[PDB]
């Protein structure tokens, strides 16, 4: 990737960042971002709790579909940050 | 027990590496 | 004695020596009267 | 070039003029208390003293740096702590009498120990309470970084919009109600922290019953 | 009890150390006769050693496996006297010293000859600053609030960045 | 066409400094005459190829020498008694007594006893005979040959890569993380599962039968069905003997934790699972950046739009991409800092969690490896800071970094330097004061008055990790804790026994001596960072010299004007911080070596009692353990440690010779050389032989460099014989 | 032969009284190594009153030297012509200082 092939994303003067920083998610509405963030956080917390807390994680038997979904907690964080960004962008 | 022939073929490979190192040094100098 | 000797005694090294001798005396006498105080 | 003794380290054209502008004073906030100015000679009326109380001058610490919060933020935090402490002291007082919700096989709300009352509940029951508090404190908080640097514009300190219409239209009566709020909140803060201190170390509050 | 330590009262190694020190002095004691200055001085030495060990036992210090006091500095008030109380004492004294120095510098600069006032101290006012620095925490707070503790940032030289 | 062809100025230089400066500026390709960026990058690429060839030649040489002259096959049978042999000695200066003394290790010729752990490493990864070592040496030789050919090839006209290709950051980072790290770690996991676990379990898997032999009885059917726990089922038993089928399991990927009981080293199944998992993580990480398809990330965009609100960090990270991708010195500094941190990490982790069989009982190898890697970590950290300073003085553009996160560092450099000075002064004052207080208290026969502070926070961390002797009862030390309950079924059953077992270096017990020495280490690190940070930040300029950037990185001075300007160039801040690097690593290695020597001797009370005062440090560590070294040769005879004694006194000599260059400066020697020039020119006969380069005294920076090199080399060559010879003589 | 010479005693303040080691003769102090004891034995001093009185005499001489230094700069300072009489100075230092010093010590 060359230095020229890069959009101007700097937003220090502005109060909020442009939607270009979201990449492919620039056009995603804020309501969809927020509701998906809530669903993702709930599902990931449920998966981690059922993997480690409710059942103590045994090496012989780990579900895998609970290991997946545990990654949605960072995804939920990103989704709610993007929800805020889209809310301030009015998009 | 490493054999004399084994040491000799290893020495031959080392000499090849020496020649290549000399060539690389010359090309770096120029 | 005079203003001149008072100024000389007020010079920096004389005052430092006197003050640090006073401080060392205070510390030494405190050690004499409350010896071996590892904690409050 | 502003109220602060130093220019903010935030740069020009990226916040400096926003931080270093004029900010409202402590005297323009409804917190004065006649009780402190309750002595012969100088004194106040209608429950308010002529001047506010600030021996440590935390209100005007912004002039040293913009790291320190503004009086808008301090009033927001004061009203938040007061409201939370009022609910907390009312809750402990009501719970210690033994009154509790009906309950069922799954949940048992019967516990007079306010310190360990949440521990008795199932994970879901207190989980809902904490989740509601987490969502609301976080949704209602918009423009709080603006109250820190001082821009009481978008957000008034303590005005979440919940029941703000019931405030009287007269300025005097509105300020009277706000002062009643602040006084009850501060009393409840002292009460709840005193009960907690009495629990942790006995004898901290001699008038305790809990 | 913390970190496996025990009090020095019930410390066999601490008691053994006390007896060893006492036995060492009493041995050295054999060279001198009764009633001499050296003999009475060594008797003072033995008494001070025993008093030190008794005081260390009574003070509640924790003695480790090596049989020496160990100081706990984490914040627990059970061992406040080890660090917290001496810490505040030193902080007060050091702030006193710094405040006396700062206030004398503030005075001496206003003088007609600050360079000579630094190497020849005006003792009559210097003692005044040393006395007045006793209330430094309130004075420092007042000067901070009044903007007279810190010099602004662009009034102090700074090198070319 | 003089020797410094790259430097016309040095070519025209008529004195003897031409040779010195040409040699020391040979590799400073950025400042060479008639140099372009593309040629610079291509020459760097070729030099990298040559360097890789040298590394592989060194490895192949070690392997060949152990195969040919080493007792690897004998050592395999009895690892804990046979001493590994590095290589044979050929020396026509040896006497008969020397030959007899150096004849050891169950061989008929003089030899050197290896202290690098290569025997343990090769035995663990599954080398069993000299033939395997010889074939590995041949493979490494062929690899070096290929790398040298590649280095030659990529300087050719049609094969010279371009500047855009060199500056393609996204593709490089994608591949060097998904292939160089990820796929290579996956390959190592495959090697373990295919060759190392079978060899530890008594199976001879080599190239002629690794295709036929299955790593697991089930094969890949569990892997494709998703029943991956079958590979963890049936782990190795606690009665297993390394290299034998008795007590051997069938698991290939496990998470037992702890240590293998016989070897006191980590399980090979655990290591294979580690490398497999981390390879998966690296391969996932390496798809982050955008390369030719559309998916990915743009590092320029990320850096540009990472700026916090209201200008907290100024303009944020704007321009950092440009400065980093343009300046090679910043990249070099970041790489050196990361590699120094990694070297410190491996030094700290090898002793705590040994991975190679029977290395825990090999005390000499452990100390040698720890000292080695700690010293290299210090060198790499100093280099990282030095190249950061070079970047500031050479490659920093304030126009690009207009109000940048990097420019604000220069903005508040005065505050940074003052606070580093404060913390250094505080730590030094109070650490030295407590040490001297303890010294005087013990000196006056009253140790009870010592100020002994228990490292309560470190002990708390040990308890949280699983230690129980302190009685804190927190987290994993508490049986009821949710953390213990969660981890109880995977790794804690092994980890708890490993940490609580007292025969191991995992989370050593600590005390007041540990408190004091750790605060001394903090002092030394903060002071080294102070010197290096001040050099880097004042490299551009200062109040005594605002135009330092015009003079550059390494210049002698600005003259005696303005009160004197000695050691102002910020190369002199490398020079001065190298002393503190040597100091801090010396303190760290002294601490490690003494605390481990006492524990190996089962005499930890000596460290716990005497480490609290400097007289105890000088008496019970240096003076006590220096006897077997200095007695390597004496009037009555000589032992195998005579070489180590000679070297101790040789490192002493080099260290002392460095003081000459560091103390005496150039004018004295220039006048002396003028007198010698007069004498040579005026004597008869000898005046017929006449120099070509006019002899001159060494330059100021040249002599600073030479004195520092003498200091450092004497340091290492006088500490290495001590740490090896004393440990060998005591065998504990 | 048996007694260790010692002429310094430390006060007991911070446990430094341990430095007052056993030097013999029922005396505790810091052992000296200046040879002054053997010097005085050669000189013939056998009691302490002699040491006390020569110490007082030395104090008187020190005061006299301070007075002379004050007098020869502030009251009656010589001239460069006086200073440059090197021949007379050598005569007085050979015959007068060294010669009479040796004669008096021999007596
Ligand atoms: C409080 C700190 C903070 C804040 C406010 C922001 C804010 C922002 N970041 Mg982020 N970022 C942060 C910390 C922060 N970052 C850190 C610490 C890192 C380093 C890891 C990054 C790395 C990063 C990158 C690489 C990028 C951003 C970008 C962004 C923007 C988009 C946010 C978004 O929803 O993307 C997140 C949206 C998601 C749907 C979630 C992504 C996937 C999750 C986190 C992980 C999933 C698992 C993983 C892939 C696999 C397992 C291994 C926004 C301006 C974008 C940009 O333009 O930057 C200027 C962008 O490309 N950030
Ligand atoms: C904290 C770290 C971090 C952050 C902040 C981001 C942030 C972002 N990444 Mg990600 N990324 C990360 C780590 C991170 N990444 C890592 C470790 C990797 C390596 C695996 C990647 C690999 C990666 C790629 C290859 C791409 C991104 C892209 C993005 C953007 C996604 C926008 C979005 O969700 O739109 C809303 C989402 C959609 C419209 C699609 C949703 C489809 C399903 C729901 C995806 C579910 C995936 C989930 C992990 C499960 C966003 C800026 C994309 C981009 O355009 O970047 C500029 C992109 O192409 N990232
Ligand atoms: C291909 C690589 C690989 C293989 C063959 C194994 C094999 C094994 N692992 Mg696993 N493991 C791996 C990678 C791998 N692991 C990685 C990358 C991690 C994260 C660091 C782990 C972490 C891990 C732990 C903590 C434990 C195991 C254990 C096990 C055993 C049973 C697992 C099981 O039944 O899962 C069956 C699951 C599936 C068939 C589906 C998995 C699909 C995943 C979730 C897809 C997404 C991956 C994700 C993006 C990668 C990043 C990691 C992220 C989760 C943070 C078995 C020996 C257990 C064991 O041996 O205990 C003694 C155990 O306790 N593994
Ligand atoms: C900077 C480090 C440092 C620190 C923290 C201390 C702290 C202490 N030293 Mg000191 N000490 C230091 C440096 C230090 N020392 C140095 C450099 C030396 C060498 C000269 C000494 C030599 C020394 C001696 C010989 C003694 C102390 C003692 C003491 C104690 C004095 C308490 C007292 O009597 O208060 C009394 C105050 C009031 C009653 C008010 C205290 C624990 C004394 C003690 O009792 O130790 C246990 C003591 O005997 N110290
Ligand atoms: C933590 C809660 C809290 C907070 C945020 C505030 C905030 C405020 N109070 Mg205060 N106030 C409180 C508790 C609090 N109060 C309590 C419990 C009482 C006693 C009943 C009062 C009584 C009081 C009066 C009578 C007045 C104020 C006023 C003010 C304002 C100016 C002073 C200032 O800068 O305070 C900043 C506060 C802090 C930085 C809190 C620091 C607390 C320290 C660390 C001590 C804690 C001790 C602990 C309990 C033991 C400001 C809005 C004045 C006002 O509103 O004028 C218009 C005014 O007149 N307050
Ligand atoms: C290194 C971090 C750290 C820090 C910053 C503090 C800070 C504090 N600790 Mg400490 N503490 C620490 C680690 C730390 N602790 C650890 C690891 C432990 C476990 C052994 C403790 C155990 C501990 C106890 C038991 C107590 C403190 C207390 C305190 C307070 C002392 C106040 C005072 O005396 O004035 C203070 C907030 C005291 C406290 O809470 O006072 C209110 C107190 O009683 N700490
Ligand atoms: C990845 C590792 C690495 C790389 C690629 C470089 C590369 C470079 N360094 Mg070095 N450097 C490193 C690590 C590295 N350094 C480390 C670890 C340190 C800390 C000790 C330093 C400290 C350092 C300094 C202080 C300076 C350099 C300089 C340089 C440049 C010119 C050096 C020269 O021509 O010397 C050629 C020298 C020789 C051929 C002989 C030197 C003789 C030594 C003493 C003994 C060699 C024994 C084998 C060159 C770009 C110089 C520079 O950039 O100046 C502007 C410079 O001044 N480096
Ligand atoms: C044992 C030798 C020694 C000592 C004690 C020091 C001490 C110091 N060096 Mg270092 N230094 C040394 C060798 C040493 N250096 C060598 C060989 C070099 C290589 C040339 C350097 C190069 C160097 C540089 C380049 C720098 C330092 C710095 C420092 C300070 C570090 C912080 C500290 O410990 O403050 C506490 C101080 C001490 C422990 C010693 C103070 C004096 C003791 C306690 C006695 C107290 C006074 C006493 C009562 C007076 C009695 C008089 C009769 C301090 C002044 C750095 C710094 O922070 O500078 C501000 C710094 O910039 N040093
Ligand atoms: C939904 C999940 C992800 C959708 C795919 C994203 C994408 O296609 O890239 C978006 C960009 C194009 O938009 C690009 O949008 C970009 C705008 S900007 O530069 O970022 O501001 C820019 O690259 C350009 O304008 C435009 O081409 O590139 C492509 O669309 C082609 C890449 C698709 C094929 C490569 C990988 C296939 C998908 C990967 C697997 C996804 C994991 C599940
Ligand atoms: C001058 C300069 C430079 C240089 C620099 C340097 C040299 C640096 C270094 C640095 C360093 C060297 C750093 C380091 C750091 C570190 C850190 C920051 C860490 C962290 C950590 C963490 C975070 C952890 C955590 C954890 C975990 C994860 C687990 C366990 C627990 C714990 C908590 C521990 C450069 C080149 C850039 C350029 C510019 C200038």
């Amino acid at each position: 990737l060359d230095r020229s092939e890069a959009a101007d994303t700097w937003w220090g003067d502005k109060d909020y960042p442009s939607s270009v920083v979201l990449g492919i998610g620039k056009d995603v509405p804020s309501s969809i971002y927020g509701v998906t963030s809530a669903i993702a956080f709930s599902v990931g917390a449920y998966c981690i709790a059922q993997s480690n807390i409710i059942n103590i994680l045994s090496g012989s038997t780990v579900n895998g579909f609970y290991v997946a979904g545990a990654l949605l907690v960072p995804y939920s964080w990103g989704l709610h940050v993007a929800a805020w960004i889209q809310k301030q962008n009015g998009k | 027990m490493i054999t004399d022939g084994q040491i000799f073929v290893a020495l031959c490979i080392a000499l090849t590496a020496a020649i290549l190192a000399i060539g690389l040094g010359r090309q770096l100098y120029v | 004695m005079s203003n001149d000797l008072l100024k000389y005694l007020s010079t920096a090294p004389v005052l430092l020596t006197a003050w640090m001798s006073i401080t060392a005396g205070i510390i030494i006498e405190i050690q004499r009267f409350f010896p071996d105080s590892l904690s409050f | 070039a502003g109220p602060m003794y130093d220019e903010p380290l935030a740069p020009s054209g990226m916040g400096r003029e926003f931080i270093n502008k004029e900010r409202a004073p402590l005297s323009s906030y409804v917190g004065a208390s006649q009780e402190l100015a309750a002595f012969p000679g100088g004194g106040g009326k209608e429950g308010m003293a002529p001047t506010p109380w600030d021996p440590f001058c935390f209100s005007e610490l912004y002039k040293v740096s913009a790291n320190n919060p503004d009086v808008a933020w301090l009033r927001e935090s004061e009203l938040k702590h007061g409201r939370m402490a009022m609910l907390a002291i009312t809750g402990v007082m009501v719970q210690s009498t033994g009154f509790h919700l009906p309950g069922n096989a799954e949940v048992s709300f019967a516990n007079s120990d306010w310190v360990s009352a949440p521990t008795t509940l199932p994970p879901v029951v207190w989980g809902q309470v904490l989740a509601f508090v987490a969502i609301a404190e976080g949704q209602t908080s918009e423009g709080l970084f603006d109250l820190w640097l001082g821009d009481t514009s978008k957000r008034e300190p303590g005005n979440l919009g919940w029941g703000s219409g019931l405030l009287s239209k007269d300025k005097k009566a509105a300020d009277k109600m706000r002062l009643k709020e602040l006084k009850n909140g501060r009393l409840a803060m002292l009460a709840i922290m005193g009960v907690a201190a009495n629990h942790f170390i006995p004898g901290a509050l001699p008038g305790c019953i809990y | 009890d913390v970190s496996g330590l025990t009090p020095c009262k019930d410390s066999a190694v601490f008691k053994r150390r006390l007896d060893g020190s006492v036995k060492k002095l009493n041995s050295r004691l054999a060279n001198y006769t009764e009633g001499t200055p050296a003999y009475i001085a060594l008797e003072q030495q033995i008494e001070q050693t025993k008093a030190r060990f008794a005081k260390y036992g009574e003070k509640g210090l924790l003695c480790g496996a090596d049989g020496l006091p160990h100081l706990i500095a984490d914040g627990r008030l059970d061992h406040a006297g080890e660090f917290i109380i001496p810490g505040f004492g030193f902080l007060y004294i050091a702030g006193w010293i710094g405040w006396a120095g700062r206030s004398y510098l503030q005075f001496s600069k206003k003088t007609d000859k600050p360079n000579e006032n630094e190497i020849i101290i005006n003792v009559p006012v210097a003692l005044g600053m040393m006395a007045g620095a006793f209330i430094w925490p309130l004075a420092a707070w007042k000067e901070l609030i009044d903007g007279k503790l810190l010099v602004p940032g662009d009034e102090i030289t700074v090198s070319p960045r | 066409t003089k020797f410094p062809k790259f430097s016309q100025a040095l070519a025209q230089d008529p004195a003897t400094r031409r040779i010195w400066y040409g040699i020391a500026t040979a590799h400073d390709l950025e400042s060479h005459d008639g140099m372009t960026e593309e040629n610079l990058y291509q020459k760097i690429f070729a030099s990298h190829f040559g360097h890789l060839a040298i590394i592989f030649l060194w490895t192949s040489g070690n392997l060949f020498h152990v195969a040919w002259q080493g007792n690897f096959q004998q050592w395999v049978l009895n690892p804990l008694k046979v001493k590994p042999i590095a290589h044979a000695i050929w020396d026509p200066h040896f006497g008969q007594s020397a030959i007899k003394a150096f004849t050891r290790g169950g061989v008929s010729y003089p030899v050197n006893i290896a202290t690098s752990g290569v025997y343990h490493w090769w035995y663990t990864i599954g080398m069993r005979t000299n033939e395997d070592l010889y074939f590995g040496a041949l493979g490494l030789l062929i690899l070096s040959t290929a790398l040298l050919f590649a280095g030659w090839l990529h300087l050719q006209p049609k094969f010279r890569p371009g500047i855009a290709w060199f500056k393609n950051n996204e593709s490089r980072l994608n591949h060097h993380l998904s292939g160089l790290f990820g796929v290579s770690s996956l390959a190592w996991a495959g090697h373990l599962i295919h060759v190392a676990i079978p060899e530890s379990r008594g199976q001879h898997i080599r190239w002629n039968n690794f295709t036929s032999t299955l790593p697991h009885p089930e094969g890949l059917t569990p892997f494709f069905t998703g029943n991956w726990g079958l590979y963890a089922e049936n782990p190795d038993t606690a009665q297993h003997i390394f290299g034998t089928s008795e007590g051997a399991g069938t698991a290939i990927l496990t998470f037992l934790g702890g240590f293998h009981p016989q070897t006191q080293s980590m399980w090979l199944t655990d290591i294979a699972h580690h490398h497999l998992a981390i390879a998966v993580v690296f391969i996932f990480a390496g798809h982050m950046y955008r390369t030719n398809w559309g998916i990915g990330h743009s590092m320029k965009e990320i850096l540009d739009a990472h700026v916090p609100p209201k200008g907290r960090l100024g303009s944020g990270h704007r321009g950092l991409f440009e400065t980093i991708t343009d300046s090679l010195h910043m990249q070099l500094g970041l790489a050196l800092a990361s590699l120094g941190v990694a070297t410190s990490l491996v030094a700290q982790h090898m002793y705590a969690l040994p991975s190679y069989a029977f290395m825990a009982k090999d005390y000499v190898t452990q100390a040698a490896l720890y000292t080695h890697h700690q010293y290299i970590a210090g060198f790499l950290m100093v280099g990282a800071f030095a190249h950061g300073a070079i970047f500031f003085v050479r490659d920093y553009d304030p126009e690009v970094n207009k109000d940048n996160v990097l420019a604000r560092m220069l903005q508040h450099k005065e505050a940074i330097i003052s606070h580093l000075s404060w913390v250094s002064l505080f730590l030094g004052f109070h650490t030295l004061g407590l040490y001297i207080h303890n010294d005087v208290c013990v000196a006056f026969g009253t140790p009870e008055k010592q100020i002994l502070f228990e490292p309560v926070f470190a002990q708390f961390i040990q308890a949280a990790s699983g230690k129980a002797l302190y009685g804190f009862d927190v987290l994993l030390s508490s049986p009821t804790s949710v953390a213990t309950v969660a981890g109880s079924k995977i790794w804690l059953p092994g980890w708890v026994e490993a940490i609580n077992s007292g025969k191991n270096s995992l989370f050593l017990t600590i005390g007041p001596g540990d408190f004091l020495i750790h605060h001394a280490i903090a002092l030394a690190l903060h002071t080294t960072t102070l010197i290096l940070v001040k050099g880097a930040l004042d490299a551009r300029g200062s109040k005594l010299m605002p135009d330092k950037k015009d003079f550059g990185y390494s210049f002698p001075c600005d003259g005696p004007g303005r009160g004197g300007t000695c050691d102002i160039s910020a190369w002199d801040a490398f020079y001065l911080a190298m002393f503190w690097m040597l100091n801090t690593i010396g303190w760290v290695t002294f601490y490690w070596h003494w605390k481990h020597m006492t524990i190996w001797g089962g005499n930890a009370a000596a460290f716990n009692e005497s480490s609290t005062y400097i007289m105890g440090w000088l008496r019970d560590y240096l003076w006590l353990n220096s006897s077997p070294l200095i007695n390597g040769y004496n009037a009555f005879g000589m032992n195998a440690q005579a070489v180590w004694a000679w070297m101790f006194l040789f490192g002493h000599l080099i260290w002392a010779t460095g003081f000459m260059f560091l103390i005496s400066w150039r004018g004295y020697w220039q006048e002396l050389i003028e007198t010698l020039v007069w004498a040579h020119e005026r004597t008869p006969i000898a005046n017929l032989v006449k120099w070509r380069d006019k002899p001159v005294a060494l330059s100021i920076v040249q002599a600073r460099l030479v004195g520092l090199a003498h200091f450092t080399i004497g340091y290492i060559f006088t500490y290495a014989p001590f740490v090896i010879a004393s440990t060998t003589g005591k065998f504990s | 032969t048996a007694i260790k010479p010692s002429a310094q005693v430390v006060w007991p303040i911070v446990g430094q009284e341990i430095l007052n080691g056993d030097v013999g003769g029922g005396f505790s102090g810091v052992q000296i190594t200046s040879g002054v004891f053997q010097m005085w034995r050669a000189s013939g001093i056998t009691n302490e009153t002699e040491l006390y009185w020569t110490a007082m005499g030395g104090l008187v001489m020190s005061a006299l030297m301070v007075f002379a230094g004050w007098f020869h700069y502030h009251k009656a300072a010589p001239k460069l012509e006086w200073f440059q009489n090197v021949e007379s100075m050598m005569n007085h230092h050979l015959a007068g200082l060294l010669g009479l010093g040796c004669l008096s010590w021999s007596g």
